[PDB]
């Protein structure tokens, strides 16, 4: 899976 | 801390509709609109303003069940693009949960999955009726 930090 | 109270749903000294699901608040006044579990109207309000928010990749801007979360896994499903924290994955799904999905390439959400119930992530067979109650 993709993963980002959130904002 | 919502830790310990999911801890207390495993092992059945607990049910999942009596915590707010999304913070760990006992405060639970409604059910959580997409999963099985209780939610305090702190998260309500959270959900109302969070809920299909959107970044500029052209995904969620935040945790589906907890509205908030530091790092997130995102749906590959393009009908759905939402996102889940580590956090409640592996709290909720279970250890080791997220690194798993993590390394699965395509990966398909909880809100996606056929099966609908991830460990002690049960998704709602009426989610969608719920949501636009929580709405209006
Ligand atoms: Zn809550
Ligand atoms: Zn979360
Ligand atoms: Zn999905």
């Amino acid at each position: 899976a993709r993963t980002k930090q959130t904002a | 801390s919502r830790e310990r109270l999911v801890y207390e749903v495993r092992q059945k000294c607990r049910n999942i509709e009596d915590i707010c699901i999304s913070c760990g608040s006992l405060n639970v006044t409604l059910e959580h609109p997409l999963f099985v579990g209780g939610m305090c109207q702190n998260c309500k309000n959270c959900f109302l303003e969070c809920a299909y928010q959107y970044d500029d990749d052209g995904y969620q801007s935040y945790c589906t069940i907890c509205c908030g979360g530091r790092e997130v896994l995102m749906c590959d499903n393009n009908n759905c693009c939402r996102c889940f924290c580590v956090e409640c994955v592996d709290l909720l799904v279970g250890p080791g949960a997220a690194q798993a999905a993590i390394k699965e390439d395509p990966w398909n959400c909880y809100m996606c999955g056929h099966k609908g119930t991830y460990g002690l992530l049960r998704r709602r067979e009426d989610w969608p009726s719920r949501l636009q109650m929580f709405f209006a």
